[PDB]
RNA sequence: CGAUGUCGGCUCGUCGCAUCCUGGGGCUGAAGAAGGUCCCAAGGGUUGGGCUGUUCGCCCAUUAAAGCGGCACGCGAGCUG
RNA sequence: GAAUGCCGGCAUGAGUAACGAUAAAGAGGGUGAGAAUCCCUCUCGCCGUAAGCCCAAGGGUUCCUACGCAAUGGUCGUCAGCGUAGGGUUAGGCGGGACCUAAGGUGAAGCCGAAAGGCGUAGCCGAAGGGCAGCCGGUUAAUAUUCCGGCCCUUCCCGCAGGUGCGAUGGGGGGACGCUCUAGGCUAGGGGGACCGGAGCCAUGGACGAGCCCGGCCAGAAGCGCAGGGUGGGAGGUAGGCAAAUCCGCCUCCCAACAAGCUCUGCGUGGUGGGGAAGCCCGGGUGACAACCCCCCGAAGCCAGGGAGCCAAGAAAAGCCUCUAAGCACAACCUGCGGGAACCCGUACCGCAAACCGACACAGGUGGGCGGGUGCAAGAGCACUCAGGCGCGCGGGAGAACCCUCGCCAAGGAACUCUGCAAGUUGGCCCCGUAACUUCGGGAGAAGGGGUGCUCCCUGGGGUGAUGAGCCCCGGGGAGCCGCAGUGAACAGGCUCUGGCGACUGUUUACCAAAAACACAGCUCUCUGCGAACUCGUAAGAGGAGGUAUAGGGAGCGACGCUUGCCCGGUGCCGGAAGGUCAAGGGGAGGGGUGCAAGCCCCGAACCGAAGCCCCGGUGAACGGCGGCCGUAACUAUAACGGUCCUAAGGUAGCGAAAUUCCUUGUCGGGUAAGUUCCGACCUGCACGAAAAGCGUAACGACCGGAGCGCUGUCUCGGCGAGGGACCCGGUGAAAUUGAACUGGCCGUGAAGAUGCGGCCUACCCGUGGCAGGACGAAAAGACCCCGUGGAGCUUUACUGCAGCC
RNA sequence: GAGCUAGCCCUGGCCAGGGUGAAGCUGGGGUGAGACCCAGUGGAGGCCCGAACCGGUGGGGGAUGCAAACCCCUCGGAUGA
RNA sequence: GCGGGGUGGAGCAGCCUGGUAGCUCGUCGGGCUCAUAACCCGAAGGUCGUCGGUUCAAAUCCGGCCCCCGCAACCA
RNA sequence: CCGAGGGUAGGGCCCGUGACUGGGGCGAAGUCGUAACAAGGUAGCUGUACCGGAAGGUGCGGCUGGAU
RNA sequence: UGGGAGAGGGUGGUGGAAUUCCCGGAGUAGCGGUGAAAUGCGCAGAUACCGGGAGGAACGCCGAUGGCGAAGGCAGCCACCUGGUCCACCCGUGACGCUGAGGCGCGAAAGCGUGGGGAGCAAACCGGAUUAGAUACCCGGGUAGUCCACGCCCUAAACG
């Protein structure tokens, strides 16, 4: 049947994308988070 | 009138539809228009905050004048009588002498040909608009301010009308469409006659879908839901209310008086309504 | 109770005898026939249908007879539900 | 040494299940160390409204070629979407950007919020909507509307010429719109040809034929032709379109008006450039100077902003045109021509799937376009088949039980069972025919029947043409032939009678309930006078609604019909400037502490003092409620009548053993040979009853009852047959489970159901196909029950707070 | 976190074929005029039959599955809420 | 299994709070009437379901037995 | 070919009968009240509507076949 | 041809009296009702009185034993549209007449549907009285309805 990942590059970069994370303050958060805890990437992969 | 269907089908047996007899013109100004934007009963929060709404016919917005007084002395003819959708009431197309071309809602016995106009020296005729203190004691009149250059807020609906009872001071007192007795201002302007489509409410949806079309979603009973989302939530098998009648929300829905008792036009309503 | 699936039906039997029938008897208020009642006897047999989820029961048409109980109220790693 | 411990390793089950659609294979020839599995050929089968083709998501080199086969591939592998390497994606015109706006998002101004932040007009962003200039062929191993070839077009800059009051983010027009139905004329596509071109072909009885087989076009500027779309023209006035305006709007006047003119598209033609089959020779060559014509069918597509009807009344903005404003009129703009300039990103490949989403090369899910022929009434249905694409990545045998999926069955025909569950029967079209009842629509495909192929002959109407031939489409009447059977195959209702419930079409527990539940039009009550009520929010601000009592919120009821009785004492809601109570506060009789005192300080009575509560009324489609005992009639029986206690008032009409009835299978009637169910009745209704509506109701229902006909493998009662498994051989090879095990029966015993204890009995060692009685077999720390001063949801006249309102 | 699912908003797209035959309109009858009746035209509808599409009624299979909801037969809607 | 009840002939007070049985109807006698009902005047009838106890004293308070109507009988 | 008739299916009229049910007629001396006939003790009758154990009552309009 | 009488019919409009309610004033101990009372209303200020408003329905005197209509029925006043009818003159047509099974229309009240309206009155209903009882007569309340529009019903002691 539908299954729940229906990718789309357009929705996974403006839901979970750079810009998105820092527009708000709990975007900014994971950004630091995620840099502190040394992440080789700090958002989603996407080719556009 | 009102018209009428064969059974040919469940629904067509009692579904009565407008007989639009009136209406003289079937596409409306392409310059008195503009886009309505459904909102589906929800607000900048993106919140539904007005219950089963949405999935209606797609509307135009027709721009109504409801001042009048915008185009004192100005004559206009009655270009036309239209259709529209987001009222009761029919409307007609008014060619100002000037060129100006608006849109008033339509009074009863409003032909298509005739003069009309506003202002305190006007004719006490059908279509007419004048401050209420200028109108004669006992003429039906529609379109009224409810204060001076605020635009016109009572009796719009089809069939309506309110009724000049006398005079007091700055004011006059009208009778409301729904009975009460109020002192309005007496330069507020008010169009003679009464609202037209008087048999308006005589129309039968007939079906669901018809209450589909004009953008009302089905209404669920309190009684048919869960205690989590009603008061009258619950029970097993059917039950009674069990408990005064109840809102969603919590309050009493049986004769709770609701309107604020400070109200500062307290002072102006004379006698609570009707019937 | 870190689980022994719980009515009835279906299938498949097996056993007990306080025996429904068939076989052998005594007594009879046993003329004959047909019964009653008790004794011995478990080898075989013990039907089809209407009603009800039913077990049971009632009813129809029969029959030598249409027995009663045990087997985790036999049997859901056999089926039904 | 134990924690259903943790991490790892290795076992058992076991050479066991399985190897992923039952569309299917066989042989010959290659290659190679090795071949059912790779390549080639021939034969066979499978899809063909796809299992073919194009595109968009998403995927990200999977593409093409060479060289490989350890692992990956459910087997094999020489093969591969796998390993290594090399190569491959080319645009002014295709798509997106340097254009426009939609929801929405953002947000100068502004508003709000402890902080973070929340809003917000304009403006900006935002597309699969608007707008915008390329079609046909050739070429590569791999790209092409991109490279090349033919023909054609757009914008920008500059120049030359002619023309004009030029000039805009400002004004106006236009852009610009729904649903259903639909005319004319075209094209896409297809059918046929005795016509044109073409290798060949004559078989096995016949055919050298008007034989067979193959093909008969595509693109194309200007011009022209056919069909359509859009559009009146002049004048005078003018106060409106936030300045101006010659534009637009309004008034008046002359002219013409399903015309014409102007303009704009579609189709046709068109200089020109292309394409070009079968067949047999090795993707190509030939065919070939290929021919490229006529007739018919014909769109849902095009002319398209076409037409009509309807109500539920159907985006915006730019491009474009016109008006003018600063300006400026050596400028500027329009028109024609000419040269020059024209950027960034995508372009490979998969794309109903082995490359996307499902952990898998997973029988599932995935939007758009094309989707050929014939026959069956039509069609995207069904069967076969073209083009194209496949045989589904384990095979070979055997011919048991049993399982699945399928076929047939004597006599019977529901006897099966909770139940006709399941499976039969019926089955399309044409004609004849069709009941109760009804809201006059229906019930209706009611029921029930007859016809259905093929041949010859005669004839009627239409379409294209021409009015005729030809082709094509609706028909009618005679006479015949064949078979068991003519919608001969495939697709394609079993019917009726009668109850309950819900009016109806809809909706629902994604993944155990589709219903009688939810919704529904319709009915009633109630609130709401607009800065409405109500809802979200601390607020600002929204929704309500750019709505205004024929409107909006809340509640119950649930089409329609006929109706909806009595109780206001309790609770609720509504009214009630009296009276009682009532907080802060006002007042301060009168006391107190301290001080030498003036003074400072602390209590403090009566009285005035809101809402609320008390109190007086109203109110049921507000919460709700609607009696008991005793006696009585000239047969008995019963009780119209009466007595008396109590109530706020004692259940009205209608209905009733009911989706409600305990006793109960009540009793009677009907149906049956037989009826705990069913239907009709009665009424001592344990425990109906009138908008948590009462009683009915045509039509409807994958709802639940009861019956009959038809027909049946449901059954008496089973039999045979098909294929896929099971079995055997070669390949690959799991699983839960598992204290260890050398693991029998009885009768006992034992924590009370013993392979394991006692006594007796029986028993050589080890497997294979089978069956499920036991191992209190597996699975899941019982979901019932209790226990825990464990938890969570829900309720209220439990407690105590809070928001909100007063 | 609304790339599943539920509602709404904006903007696009899809619904083979056959059947039934409302209003209206035209003619005719009728009447003082009417209502109204008859035929033709007409093409309405949460209309009927049935693909696509959307569903998920009953049964069978599957149950360490092809699949953590699938497969076969049958069945509902299919211009509309 | 738990609640309430039994008192002139019928229907109900008194019981709680021990001493004192009451109200309507009915019945019986007398009137009015031609006569009956209605109506008017007067009168009779209970020893309190029983047995047992507490008390100086029991319808009254407490135990048991008979009876009478109710409410309950749930999880499997 | 027609054809008595037989068979199948669906209709129409009539007759008999049916748990139960509805009122009607009649029946020597039942129960309840007393509507009507005298102004019948509320003048009566009436068409309709609603209500009530029963006669009946009441509403609206009508009639006199009523007032004395 | 010319005249007359009339509540004949339909539409629109309009007048004053009375009742109820609301507002202001003034005023206090009862009002109301009956056979007599009670319910009810009234110190929360009623009744009675004056002023102001709103609203519905019916038209006093004229008014009659009268008038008109086919019948049911028709009554303030005005205007408009319209029917019947009598008289006159003796002008026109030339028996064109009477009746009328069916049909068609009209048809008091009550009643029904949809919407409006609603002062007074009032089935049902409640209460107070009467009474043995009183599901009545009397009293205090009161819902349909009585009114309008449209559409039904189609009855009568529709009688002279
Ligand atoms: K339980
Ligand atoms: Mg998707
Ligand atoms: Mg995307
Ligand atoms: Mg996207
Ligand atoms: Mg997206
Ligand atoms: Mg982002
Ligand atoms: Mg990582
Ligand atoms: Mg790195
Ligand atoms: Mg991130
Ligand atoms: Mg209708
Ligand atoms: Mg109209
Ligand atoms: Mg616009
Ligand atoms: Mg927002
Ligand atoms: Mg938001
Ligand atoms: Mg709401
Ligand atoms: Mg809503
Ligand atoms: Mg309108
Ligand atoms: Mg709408
Ligand atoms: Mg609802
Ligand atoms: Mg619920
Ligand atoms: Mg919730
Ligand atoms: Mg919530
Ligand atoms: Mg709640
Ligand atoms: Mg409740
Ligand atoms: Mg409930
Ligand atoms: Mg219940
Ligand atoms: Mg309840
Ligand atoms: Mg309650
Ligand atoms: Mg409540
Ligand atoms: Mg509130
Ligand atoms: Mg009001
Ligand atoms: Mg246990
Ligand atoms: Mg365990
Ligand atoms: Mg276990
Ligand atoms: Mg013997
Ligand atoms: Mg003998
Ligand atoms: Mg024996
Ligand atoms: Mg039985
Ligand atoms: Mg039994
Ligand atoms: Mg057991
Ligand atoms: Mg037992
Ligand atoms: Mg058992
Ligand atoms: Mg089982
Ligand atoms: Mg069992
Ligand atoms: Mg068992
Ligand atoms: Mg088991
Ligand atoms: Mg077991
Ligand atoms: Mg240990
Ligand atoms: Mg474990
Ligand atoms: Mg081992
Ligand atoms: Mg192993
Ligand atoms: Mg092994
Ligand atoms: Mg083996
Ligand atoms: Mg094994
Ligand atoms: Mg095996
Ligand atoms: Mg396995
Ligand atoms: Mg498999
Ligand atoms: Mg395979
Ligand atoms: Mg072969
Ligand atoms: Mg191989
Ligand atoms: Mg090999
Ligand atoms: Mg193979
Ligand atoms: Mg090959
Ligand atoms: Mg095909
Ligand atoms: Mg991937
Ligand atoms: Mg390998
Ligand atoms: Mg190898
Ligand atoms: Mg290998
Ligand atoms: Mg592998
Ligand atoms: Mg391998
Ligand atoms: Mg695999
Ligand atoms: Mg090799
Ligand atoms: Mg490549
Ligand atoms: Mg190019
Ligand atoms: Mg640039
Ligand atoms: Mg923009
Ligand atoms: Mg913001
Ligand atoms: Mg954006
Ligand atoms: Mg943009
Ligand atoms: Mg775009
Ligand atoms: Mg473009
Ligand atoms: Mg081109
Ligand atoms: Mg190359
Ligand atoms: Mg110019
Ligand atoms: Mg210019
Ligand atoms: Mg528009
Ligand atoms: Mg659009
Ligand atoms: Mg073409
Ligand atoms: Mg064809
Ligand atoms: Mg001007
Ligand atoms: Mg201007
Ligand atoms: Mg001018
Ligand atoms: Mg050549
Ligand atoms: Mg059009
Ligand atoms: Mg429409
Ligand atoms: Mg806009
Ligand atoms: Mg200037
Ligand atoms: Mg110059
Ligand atoms: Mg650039
Ligand atoms: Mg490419
Ligand atoms: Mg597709
Ligand atoms: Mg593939
Ligand atoms: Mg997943
Ligand atoms: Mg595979
Ligand atoms: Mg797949
Ligand atoms: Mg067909
Ligand atoms: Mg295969
Ligand atoms: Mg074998
Ligand atoms: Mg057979
Ligand atoms: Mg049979
Ligand atoms: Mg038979
Ligand atoms: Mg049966
Ligand atoms: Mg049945
Ligand atoms: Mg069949
Ligand atoms: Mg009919
Ligand atoms: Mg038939
Ligand atoms: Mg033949
Ligand atoms: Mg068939
Ligand atoms: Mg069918
Ligand atoms: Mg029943
Ligand atoms: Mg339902
Ligand atoms: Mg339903
Ligand atoms: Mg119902
Ligand atoms: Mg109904
Ligand atoms: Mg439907
Ligand atoms: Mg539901
Ligand atoms: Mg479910
Ligand atoms: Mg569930
Ligand atoms: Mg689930
Ligand atoms: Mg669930
Ligand atoms: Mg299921
Ligand atoms: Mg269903
Ligand atoms: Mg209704
Ligand atoms: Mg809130
Ligand atoms: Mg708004
Ligand atoms: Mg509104
Ligand atoms: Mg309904
Ligand atoms: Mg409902
Ligand atoms: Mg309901
Ligand atoms: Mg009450
Ligand atoms: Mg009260
Ligand atoms: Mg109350
Ligand atoms: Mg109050
Ligand atoms: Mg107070
Ligand atoms: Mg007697
Ligand atoms: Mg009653
Ligand atoms: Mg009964
Ligand atoms: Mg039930
Ligand atoms: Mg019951
Ligand atoms: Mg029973
Ligand atoms: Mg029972
Ligand atoms: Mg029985
Ligand atoms: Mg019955
Ligand atoms: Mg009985
Ligand atoms: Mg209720
Ligand atoms: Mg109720
Ligand atoms: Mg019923
Ligand atoms: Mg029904
Ligand atoms: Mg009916
Ligand atoms: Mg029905
Ligand atoms: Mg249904
Ligand atoms: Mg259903
Ligand atoms: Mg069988
Ligand atoms: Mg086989
Ligand atoms: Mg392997
Ligand atoms: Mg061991
Ligand atoms: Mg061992
Ligand atoms: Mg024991
Ligand atoms: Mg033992
Ligand atoms: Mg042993
Ligand atoms: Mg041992
Ligand atoms: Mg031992
Ligand atoms: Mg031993
Ligand atoms: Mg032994
Ligand atoms: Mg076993
Ligand atoms: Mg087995
Ligand atoms: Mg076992
Ligand atoms: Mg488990
Ligand atoms: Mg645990
Ligand atoms: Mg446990
Ligand atoms: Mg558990
Ligand atoms: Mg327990
Ligand atoms: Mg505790
Ligand atoms: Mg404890
Ligand atoms: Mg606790
Ligand atoms: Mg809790
Ligand atoms: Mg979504
Ligand atoms: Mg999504
Ligand atoms: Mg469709
Ligand atoms: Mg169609
Ligand atoms: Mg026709
Ligand atoms: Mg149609
Ligand atoms: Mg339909
Ligand atoms: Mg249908
Ligand atoms: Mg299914
Ligand atoms: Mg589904
Ligand atoms: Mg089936
Ligand atoms: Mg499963
Ligand atoms: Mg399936
Ligand atoms: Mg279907
Ligand atoms: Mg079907
Ligand atoms: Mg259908
Ligand atoms: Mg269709
Ligand atoms: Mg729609
Ligand atoms: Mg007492
Ligand atoms: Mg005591
Ligand atoms: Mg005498
Ligand atoms: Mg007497
Ligand atoms: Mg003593
Ligand atoms: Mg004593
Ligand atoms: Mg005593
Ligand atoms: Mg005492
Ligand atoms: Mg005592
Ligand atoms: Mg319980
Ligand atoms: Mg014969
Ligand atoms: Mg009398
Ligand atoms: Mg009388
Ligand atoms: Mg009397
Ligand atoms: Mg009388
Ligand atoms: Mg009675
Ligand atoms: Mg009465
Ligand atoms: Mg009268
Ligand atoms: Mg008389
Ligand atoms: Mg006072
Ligand atoms: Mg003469
Ligand atoms: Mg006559
Ligand atoms: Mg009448
Ligand atoms: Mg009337
Ligand atoms: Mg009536
Ligand atoms: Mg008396
Ligand atoms: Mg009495
Ligand atoms: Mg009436
Ligand atoms: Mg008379």
């Amino acid at each position: 049947m539908k299954r729940t990942w229906q990718p789309n590059r357009r929705k996974r970069a403006k839901t979970h994308g750079f810009r998105a994370r820092m527009r708000t303050p709990g975007g900014r958060k994971v950004l630091k988070r995620r840099r502190q805890k040394g992440r080789w990437r700090l958002t989603p992969a996407v080719r556009k | 009138a009102v018209k009428k269907f064969k059974p040919y089908t469940p629904s067509r047996r009692f579904m009565t539809v407008a007989d639009f007899s009136e209406i003289t013109k079937t596409e409306p100004e392409k310059s008195l228009v503009k886009p309505l934007k459904k909102t589906g009963g929800r607000n900048n929060q993106g919140r539904i905050t007005v219950r089963f709404r949405g999935g209606g016919h797609k509307r135009l917005y027709r721009i109504i004048d409801f001042k009048r007084w915008d185009k004192v002395g100005i004559p206009a003819k009655v270009a036309a009588i239209e259709y529209d959708p987001n009222r009761s009431a029919r409307i007609a197309l008014l060619h100002y002498v000037d060129g100006e071309k608006r849109y008033i809602i339509a009074p009863d016995g409003l032909q298509v040909g005739q003069q009309v106009v506003a202002g305190p020296d006007a004719p006490i005729q059908v279509g007419n608009a004048l401050p209420l203190r200028f109108i004669p004691v006992g003429t039906v009149v529609h379109a009224v301010e409810l204060e001076p250059k605020k635009g016109a807020k009572l009796a719009r609906a089809a069939g309506t009308s309110a009724q000049i009872q006398g005079r007091e001071g700055d004011y006059v007192i009208l009778r409301l469409p729904s009975g009460e007795l109020r002192k309005v201002h007496g330069e507020c302007y008010a169009t003679v006659g009464a609202v037209g489509n008087a048999d308006h409410k005589n129309i039968v949806l007939g079906k669901a879908g018809r209450s589909r079309w004009l953008g009302r979603r089905p209404h669920v009973r309190g009684a048919a839901m869960n205690p989590v989302d009603h008061p009258h939530g619950g029970g097993e098998g059917r039950a009674p209310r069990g408990r005064p009648p109840a809102s969603p929300w919590g309050w009493q829905t049986k004769g709770l008086k609701t309107r604020k008792r400070r109200k500062p036009s307290s002072r102006f309503i004379i006698a609570r309504r009707k019937k």
